[PDB]
């Protein structure tokens, strides 16, 4: 027969995994906003979001898809200023 | 030769000082070369900023030297959080 | 480059200080190839340009080579003494 | 990487008004700092004629 | 100086009558309990294997009576290990190094004495090169008779250990301090 | 910040959890393999057993012996368990569900992994023993001799990808797993794996050695809590560095269709329920490797030291040499250079 | 935030500066051998904050797993005798190491400098009191990181390198043969 | 303080707990014969290091060459689309060449440890 | 000068099997001289025979080979038999052979799981224990021990076999064949078994004579000699 | 150009364009909806694009201040182009870029919603999608039926209103 009594400790760490890993996408989607994560993002990428930022008013990855931009666009432009690598 | 390579295979910063000077070496020769001069200048100027730093310290020295106020569209440092806001 | 600077500078010092052991010499060649390195890095980033990553990824190569047969002259000097000195060399 | 190619033109527009406005306006703020003194503000540091937005700002 | 006299009282039960009351009492009691649970549970022996008793300890880690279901597992090192076992004749020239590997186990430490040979000499009580009852040489928390002793009657024994470890006062102790 | 502080509480809860239960589940499988039962006595089915060899571990008195540097010989445990936890930080457990999304995740597990003979180096050196020394040097010679297998591997398999991103890595065997056209591979990474946590038949130093129970003989206490527990969470992550380079990480079937079936548009319950079911893949692998692992040391002897080292340098590399220069050259002649 | 974390450059080189001393000054060369250990990681940590981490990880996995994994091996098989730091033995030193150390850390900082005046070289030294400004642009549409443009360059500008570079691996697998190695 | 960072400080945090947990409860009485070196149960003379074999120095030492030969193939496998063929030639050259010393490694037997001591074949010979 | 490296292999070591004190000297990895030191274990269990009667003395030999019991017993009792000029009856005869073989079956269980777990195979100890057990119950209905029957004296056995034992012992024997097949499956094909013993301790005929070895240390190196068959008891 | 090191601050600029400069509007879409749109913005404003590119490199180092004007017809070509998707496909093209949103940025999870979006954009823009540089033997991967690659959830919204076109007739 198949004993059961071996499988229990296996039992417990597959459902422990498979409950810490559904939890960890139900937390991720929540701090999406309701979208999967964004994965192997390159340069491209990260500036296009921060331009998202810029478009829809620092609300994370919400999207706009109006052809044309709002006045505070022109105007909340970033640059960053980095400190003297000594 | 990996001279003139960015660190993602493009172009490095200094790349078009340094072609243009290129270019003036090969129109001249060895007692035409200081007609060259202007351009090397440019390229060293742009790998080390030094002519920059130096009016910068001058016009920094102007600033802290002067109680009378400035009037004139500023420069705004926000949180990178706050990207977009309002 | 401040961090490369004084790590290779004070890595010589006890390179040439030293009066203790065989191995702070082994660790101080080791020491300042990395200072070395640090200096390169930070000037390739500031240039954007890939040569100087290049020339370090070619240090760290020979820095390995050059560790391997450092120990392995070391190892066949024990050999036949079976014991290192504090001058042992 | 087609998509990439053809959305690169609007954007590179964009972010050079970007950068046409913020050194004009860099230039502007140091001549008025630098009202009433013998210093020319518009002077490149280059030999060229070119456009140089500046590297190197001020700590803010 | 200033304390002169003394309200200590004349009828406070003894450690083997007292039982808890107090709340305090009862986290005491809850925390030696736990203790005592995990020295009951992992209980891991260092083998002292010196003859034919090992045979019978042998055989209660054999699949019959399969030792580590109940949490016990043997252990090379004294270092690692709660419980000796002393299983077999112990002579003079052992003496010293059963001594020895006693020392070295970390506390808390108990033994077992399993076997006439080990309990009192046994078989070999009058010979010149025996030692008479390995208490002589160790304190001894557990004596398991027979010769060898069965399988069965040896975990009698560790549960007789068990049953001290888990009446053991850790914290109450400390407490009646 | 919260958010943050409840996923990072829930991965380690479940990550220290399941090496607590990896213990159990040796015992368990082993004493099955050889007719008898197991732990089935501590807590209801024997299932509190690790907690309670735990706290008696914790309560057991440390002993630094007299010629032992002792600050090293309490640090050592403490570091190989620390970077053996910090290994579990790039495991992902969906496209992206993981502590640390890093477009260099697997030099991160190579590095961190390479930081994983210092324990048996430094452990020797604790004491002042010959016995000690030469064990050590034993254990750490064969754990960079397999080092070098397993980080050959490695790189064949990113000729497939291009990438160092695990996410990414996973993402492309959609198409197939990668242990089925490298199944060679797959039975090599899995004997050095064994090999790299010096388990059975692999476990020369603990078990054939001048000192009786490897270089941990005269670790007491937290010490051997840590070591113990290192073993175990490098066991389960190295299973998980098989799972996502030949095994499809959480990949198991196309849900689509039944998704699409259940559900009519995207909620918390389509999300958990995804979720749910790439991690039960994930986790059913982990599974098998585990009792893998548990497995073959039920079925075989020991090597010697001489039978081990060359079995790695004078078998194994030559063939991961020749695979090496085999592969590229399929991708040449098929015109199939994986683009980045 | 802010304070600690924008001195995490001079952070990283107070370590560093400790760190050598303790290096120099540790009793047994074990110790030594950690405390070098111990600035590769500062090191590692330097170049992740410049920008780096790919080369962050390379010297973890170079320099720590290999490099200093010998070291240890080494000493341990081998018998060493060290001496303690002391007066007796090293106070004599002090002179000419504070001359050594003037000279050696100004010329350094001024070997960097293209002004006629040496006071002015080593000026300029201390010369960053300016930020640098960070642009965007949309040219790269590739995902193209150093490791890869690395790779370009190493295997087909500068293929040859590769090449040489093997021999000199060659040379590191012979020559340890030959002297350590009795044949026949 | 995103996730990774804060894992990273937490481990080791978690790991000195329970380091304190034991060093707080678990009782602490030193003494002279329990501080000894366990060795079976005896005492061992304090000896001379002893004399190694160098197939032990040699797998150490061989083992960094090796090692970086497989890193160095990093590069070649994050940029394998881009230098498709030529590159794919170079690194064919380069293995080749590691291979040569690969061979070289393995025809002079260097990290096999003999058995000094050998049966005695020699014939038993009789001067009649 | 080779300077040799001296290592107390045991007596606390699961090899040395708690009470050999194996004193071996290295050079390197090779073992050039090997000193077992003994005693540990010494009972004076020859001065004590001494001091008995032939009958006190018999179970003195049941805790020699402490695996073997009834074969050491049937030694002793063939001694004695021979002084005294008796003639153990047939059926007493034929349990002394049976029960020979009984205890053959129990030592080398006990001696050849003990070698695996020594080399590595910890699960053959498992399997084999279990037969073992099988076997001390035949022991115990016997004599009433486990291990120390005192079951063969001079002049037969001290009690006649009960009633239901030769089924039982029938019944057993029909499955021992696969319990054995079973080990056999895990040990004499494996590689790594064979890594592990073969050309390992090898001996030469005339030197196994000269050194005194018998049974399998003796038939190993290919000398047909077995007491069972050369001097029928 | 590197991204920022160690520490870095954002700051913004507070002044306006000079007067001289002639306003333009900006294109309000984010990443997504560009993406979406990026292949009907190209096949629409190569001829402006092209033109920007070539004045910026005829430039030879002032670029940014000799193209403006260039730069302004490009960003009002891709707002016209834009404006018409909102016009006339709205409902199709924000399938797409919700699809996108779900699916990393990856077309390949998309092609159900991009089937529609295609038709009609072609249908009410006369614009078409197409791939640069593959010869008539290869084959347009968006094109390809039964692919290798596939998402591992297709989109729900996506799935019924394919299907849906595919009972109407229109795809
Ligand atoms: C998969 C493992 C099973 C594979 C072989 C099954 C053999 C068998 O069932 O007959 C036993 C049979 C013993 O005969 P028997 O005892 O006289 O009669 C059996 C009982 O009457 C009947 O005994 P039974 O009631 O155990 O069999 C019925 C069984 C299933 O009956 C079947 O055989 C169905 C076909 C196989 C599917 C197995 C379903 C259950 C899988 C276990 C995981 C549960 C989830 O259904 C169950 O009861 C499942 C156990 C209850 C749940 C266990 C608790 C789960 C804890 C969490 C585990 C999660 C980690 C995993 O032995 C054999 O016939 C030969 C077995 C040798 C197997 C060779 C290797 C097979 C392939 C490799 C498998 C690697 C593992
Ligand atoms: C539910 C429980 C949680 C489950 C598992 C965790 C463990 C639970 C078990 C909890 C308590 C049982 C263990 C307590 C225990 O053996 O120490 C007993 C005393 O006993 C108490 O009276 C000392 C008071 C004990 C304090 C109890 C604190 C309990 C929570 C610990 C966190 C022995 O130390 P001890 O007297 O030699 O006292 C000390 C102590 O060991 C060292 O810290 C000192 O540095 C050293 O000088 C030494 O003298
Ligand atoms: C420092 C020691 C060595 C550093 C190890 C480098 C590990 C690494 O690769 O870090 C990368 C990671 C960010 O990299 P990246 O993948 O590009 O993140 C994009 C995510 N969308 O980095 C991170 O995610 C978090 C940063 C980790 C390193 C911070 C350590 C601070 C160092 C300053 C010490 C102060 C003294
Ligand atoms: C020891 C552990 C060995 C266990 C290995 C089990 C391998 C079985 C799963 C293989 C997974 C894989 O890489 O490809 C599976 C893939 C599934 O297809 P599907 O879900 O419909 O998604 C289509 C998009 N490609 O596409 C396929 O279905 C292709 C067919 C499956 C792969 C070949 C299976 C036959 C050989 C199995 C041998 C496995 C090793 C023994
Ligand atoms: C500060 C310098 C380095 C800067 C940052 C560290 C970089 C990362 C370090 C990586 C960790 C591995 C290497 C650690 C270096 C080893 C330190 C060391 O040398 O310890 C050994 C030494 C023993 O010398 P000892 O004989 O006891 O001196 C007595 C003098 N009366 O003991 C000593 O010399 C002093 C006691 C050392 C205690 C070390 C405690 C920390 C242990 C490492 C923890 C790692 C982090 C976790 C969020
Ligand atoms: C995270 C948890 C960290 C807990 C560490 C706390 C250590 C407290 C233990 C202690 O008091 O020092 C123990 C140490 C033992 O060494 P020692 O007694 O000198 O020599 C024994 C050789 N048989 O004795 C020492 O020499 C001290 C070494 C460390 C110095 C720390 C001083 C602690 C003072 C306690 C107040
Ligand atoms: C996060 C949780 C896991 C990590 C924490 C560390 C492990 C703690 C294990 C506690 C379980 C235990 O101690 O079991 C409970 C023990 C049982 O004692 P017993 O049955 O009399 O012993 C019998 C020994 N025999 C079988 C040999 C005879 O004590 C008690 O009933 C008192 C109540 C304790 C409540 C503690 C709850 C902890 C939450
Ligand atoms: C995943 C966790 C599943 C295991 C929990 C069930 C075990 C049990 O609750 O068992 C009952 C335990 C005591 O166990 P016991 O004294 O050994 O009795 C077992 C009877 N026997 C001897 C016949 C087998 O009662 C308790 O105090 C439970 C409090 C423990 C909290 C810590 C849980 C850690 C998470
Ligand atoms: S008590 Fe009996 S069985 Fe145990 S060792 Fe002594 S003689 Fe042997």
């Amino acid at each position: 027969a198949i004993p059961f009594e071996a499988l229990l400790p296996y039992g417990i760490i597959f459902g422990l995994l498979t409950a810490g890993g559904g939890a960890m996408q139900v937390l991720h989607v929540y701090r999406n906003g309701g979208v999967r994560d964004r994965f192997a993002i390159d340069q491209w990428d990260s500036q296009m979001m921060e331009r998202d930022l810029r478009l829809n008013g620092g609300q994370g990855r919400k999207q706009v898809d109006q052809a044309t931009a709002p006045e505070a666009f022109k105007h909340n432009h970033v640059w960053k200023s980095e400190r003297p690598l000594i | 030769t990996a001279a003139g390579i960015s660190l993602t295979g493009g172009r490095n910063r200094c790349f078009s000082e340094w072609q243009s000077f290129m270019h003036c070496t090969a129109k001249t020769d060895a007692k035409s070369r200081a007609q060259c001069l202007p351009n090397f200048e440019d390229y060293m100027e742009c790998l080390h900023h030094t002519k920059e730093k130096a009016r910068l310290r001058e016009i920094e020295s102007v600033l802290k030297q002067k109680k009378e106020g400035l009037e004139a569209p500023p420069v705004k440092v926000i949180p990178v959080k706050a990207i977009g806001l309002v | 480059m401040f961090i490369g600077t004084i790590i290779l500078v004070l890595s010589f010092l006890g390179f040439v200080f030293n009066r203790r052991n065989i191995i702070l010499a082994f660790i101080c060649l080791e020491t300042m190839l990395l200072g070395i390195n640090l200096i390169l890095l930070r000037n390739s980033v500031l240039f954007d340009d890939i040569s100087g990553s290049l020339f370090a990824i070619v240090i760290i190569i020979l820095a390995g080579v050059e560790s391997a047969i450092g120990l392995s002259l070391l190892v066949s000097y024990y050999r036949l003494r079976g014991v290192i000195n504090s001058y042992g060399i | 990487l087609w998509a990439r190619i053809y959305l690169m033109p609007l954007l590179q527009a964009e972010e050079d008004r970007q950068t046409v406005r913020r050194s004009i306006a860099q230039l502007e703020r140091e001549k008025e700092i630098m009202k009433g003194t013998g210093f020319d503000v518009d002077k490149s540091v280059y030999n060229d004629g070119k456009f140089h937005a500046p590297a190197l700002m001020i700590p803010p | 100086p200033r304390v002169s006299s003394s309200s200590m009282p004349t009828d406070f039960p003894l450690p083997s009558q007292q039982k808890p009351n107090s709340a305090v009492d009862y986290t005491l009691t809850t925390l030696d309990a736990v203790a005592n649970w995990a020295r009951q549970g992992s209980f891991w022996p260092v083998t002292f294997g010196l003859a034919c008793c090992a045979v019978e300890m042998m055989h209660v880690s054999a699949p019959r009576y399969d030792q580590d279901r109940l949490g016990i597992i043997f252990r090379a090192s004294p270092r690692q290990s709660d419980i000796m076992i002393v299983a077999g004749t112990l002579t003079n020239k052992m003496a010293p190094v059963l001594r020895q590997v006693y020392d070295q186990m970390p506390e808390p430490r108990w033994v077992i004495s399993m076997g006439s040979c080990a309990n009192g000499g046994g078989y070999y009580h009058f010979s010149y090169s025996v030692v008479r009852g390995c208490d002589r040489i160790v304190p001894v928390d557990v004596y398991v008779p027979g010769c060898p002793p069965t399988s069965e009657a040896l975990m009698y024994g560790v549960f007789q250990l068990q049953r001290k470890m888990r009446n053991t006062k850790i914290t109450r102790m400390w407490y009646r301090k | 910040m919260i958010i943050n502080i409840v996923e990072i509480l829930i991965f380690l809860v479940c990550v220290l959890f399941s090496v607590a239960y990896l213990t159990v589940a040796e015992r368990k499988t082993l004493a099955y393999m050889q007719r008898r039962l197991g732990p089935n006595f501590v807590g209801y089915y024997g299932l509190l057993q690790a907690f309670a060899d735990a706290v008696k571990l914790l309560l057991k008195e440390i002993v630094l012996p007299k010629e032992s540097n002792y600050i090293i010989l309490v640090i050592s445990p403490l570091i190989t368990l620390i970077t053996a936890l910090i290994g579990w930080v790039v495991i992902p457990l969906g496209p992206g569900i993981t502590l640390g999304e890093l477009n260099l995740g697997i030099l991160f597990s190579l590095a961190i992994g390479s930081l994983g003979v210092f324990g048996s180096l430094l452990s020797g050196w604790s004491s002042n023993s010959k016995y000690s020394l030469l064990g050590s040097i034993r254990s750490t010679a064969q754990l960079i001799s397999y080092e070098l297998i397993l980080t050959s591997i490695f790189i064949i398999i990113i000729m497939f990808v291009s990438s160092l991103n695990i996410t990414t890595i996973i993402e492309t065997q959609r198409v197939v797993w990668y242990c089925i056209p490298l199944l060679p591979l797959l039975l090599i990474f899995f004997i050095a794996s064994v090999a790299e946590t010096a388990r059975p038949p692999f476990d020369l130093t603990e078990s054939e050695s001048e000192l009786v129970a490897g270089y941990f003989t005269e670790y007491s206490g937290s010490p051997f809590v840590f070591f113990f527990l290192a073993e175990y969470s490098n066991i389960i992550l190295i299973s998980a560095f098989n799972g996502y380079l030949l095994l499809g990480g959480y990949l198991s079937f196309n849900y689509s269709y039944l998704f699409n079936i259940l559900f009519n548009d995207y909620s918390y319950v389509s999300f958990l329920f995804e979720g749910l079911i790439n991690s039960s893949a994930y986790a059913i692998k982990l599974v098998f490797l585990m009792f893998s692992f548990i497995w073959v040391r039920a079925a075989f002897p020991r090597f010697t030291y001489d039978n081990l080292i060359n079995f790695c340098w004078i078998i194994l590399l030559p063939l991961l040499f020749g695979i090496f220069l085999i592969i590229p050259s399929t991708l040449y002649i098929f015109d199939s250079f994986p683009t980045l | 935030m802010m304070y600690l974390t924008y001195y995490f450059i001079e952070i990283t080189i107070f370590l560093a500066i400790l760190c050598t001393i303790f290096i120099i000054s540790a009793k047994n060369p074990m110790v030594s051998i950690l405390y070098m250990i111990a600035l590769f990681v500062i090191a590692a940590m330097y170049l992740y904050l410049i920008g780096l981490g790919i080369f962050s990880l390379l010297y973890i996995m170079i320099y720590i797993g290999a490099i200093a994994v010998l070291f240890l091996f080494i000493i341990t098989l081998l018998d060493i005798n060290s001496t303690e730091l002391s007066v007796k033995s090293n106070i004599r030193d002090l002179p000419l190491v504070l001359i050594s150390l003037i000279v050696l850390t100004i010329s350094g900082l001024m070997i960097y400098s293209n002004d006629s005046i040496l006071i002015n070289k080593l000026l300029e030294a201390f010369g960053n009191d300016y930020n640098t400004i960070i642009t965007q642009d949309w040219f790269n549409i590739e995902n193209t990181t150093l490791l890869t443009t690395i790779g370009n360059v190493l295997l087909t500008n500068n293929a040859f390198i590769l090449l040489v570079l093997a021999i000199v691996l060659l040379l590191g697998i012979i020559g340890p043969i030959s002297i350590t190695m009795k044949h026949k | 303080m995103n996730t990774f960072i804060i894992f990273i400080i937490l481990i080791p945090i978690v790991g000195f707990a329970l380091l304190a947990v034991n060093i707080l409860l678990a009782v602490y009485k030193p003494y002279n014969e329990k501080l000894g070196a366990f060795e079976c149960g005896l005492t061992s003379f304090n000896q001379t290091r002893l004399a190694f074999n160098a197939a032990f120095i040699l797998v150490a030492i061989l083992f960094l060459p090796f090692d970086l030969e497989i890193s160095t193939l990093l590069p070649y496998v994050m940029s394998i689309y881009l230098v498709s063929n030529y590159g794919f030639t170079i690194v064919l050259l380069f293995l080749l060449i590691l291979i040569i010393g690969f061979v070289y490694e393995i025809n002079t037997n260097a990290l096999k440890i003999n058995k000094h001591n050998k049966p005695n074949t020699d014939s038993l010979i009789y001067k009649l | 000068r080779i300077r040799a490296f001296t290592i107390n292999f045991g007596p606390q070591h699961p090899a040395a099997h708690g009470v050999l004190r194996l004193i071996l000297e290295l050079s390197g990895e090779e073992i050039i001289r090997s000193d077992p030191h003994v005693g540990l274990l010494h009972r004076g269990t020859e001065k004590l025979i001494e001091y008995k009667t032939y009958m006190q003395a018999l179970p003195y030999f049941d805790r020699l080979d402490y695996v073997s019991m009834m074969t050491n017993e049937q030694v002793f009792s063939l001694a004695v038999e021979k002084l005294l000029n008796v003639e153990v009856p047939l059926r007493g005869k034929y349990i002394r052979t049976m029960f020979g073989e009984i205890t053959r079956v129990l030592n080398h269980l006990m001696s050849v799981c003990s070698h695996a777990m020594d080399v590595g195979a910890l699960t053959p100890f498992l399997w084999g224990f279990e037969e073992r057990e099988k076997l001390m119950e035949f022991y115990e209905r016997v004599s009433g021990a486990r291990l120390h029957a005192a079951y063969v004296r001079p002049g037969g056995v001290s009690q006649d076999l009960p009633a239901g034992l030769l089924d039982d012992i029938y019944m057993w024997a029909t499955q021992f064949g696969d319990r054995l097949d079973e080990i056999e499956e895990l040990l004499t094909d494996n590689r790594i078994w064979k890594l592990r013993t073969v050309n390992i301790g090898t001996v030469t005929a005339q030197d196994a004579l000269n050194l005194g070895l018998s049974g399998p240390m003796l038939r190993g190196s290919g000398i047909p000699f077995d007491i069972r068959k050369n001097a029928p008891y | 150009p590197r991204e920022a090191a160690a520490h870095w601050v954002p700051f913004e600029d507070k002044a306006n364009m000079p007067d001289n400069v002639p306003d333009v509007v900006e294109v309000g879409a984010t990443s997504a909806p560009l993406l979406s749109a990026s292949y009907f913005i190209g096949a629409k404003c190569k001829p402006y694009n092209d033109d920007f590119m070539l004045c910026r490199e005829e430039s030879q180092g002032s670029g940014a201040i000799d193209c403006l004007k260039e730069g302004r017809r490009v960003t009002r070509c891709a707002v016209s182009v834009i404006e018409d998707i909102n016009k006339s496909c709205l409902d199709e093209f924000r399938l797409h870029w919700q699809c996108l949103e779900q699916n990393n940025h990856q077309l390949s999870g998309c092609r159900k919603a991009e089937a529609l979006l295609n038709k009609c954009v072609f249908t009410k823009l006369n614009l078409e999608k197409k791939i640069p540089g593959l010869r008539p033997d290869e084959e347009p991967v968006f094109l390809k039926k039964d692919p290798w690659i596939k998402p591992a959830v297709d989109d729900f919204k996506s799935v019924r209103a394919y299907a849906e076109a595919k009972k109407n007739g229109t795809l």
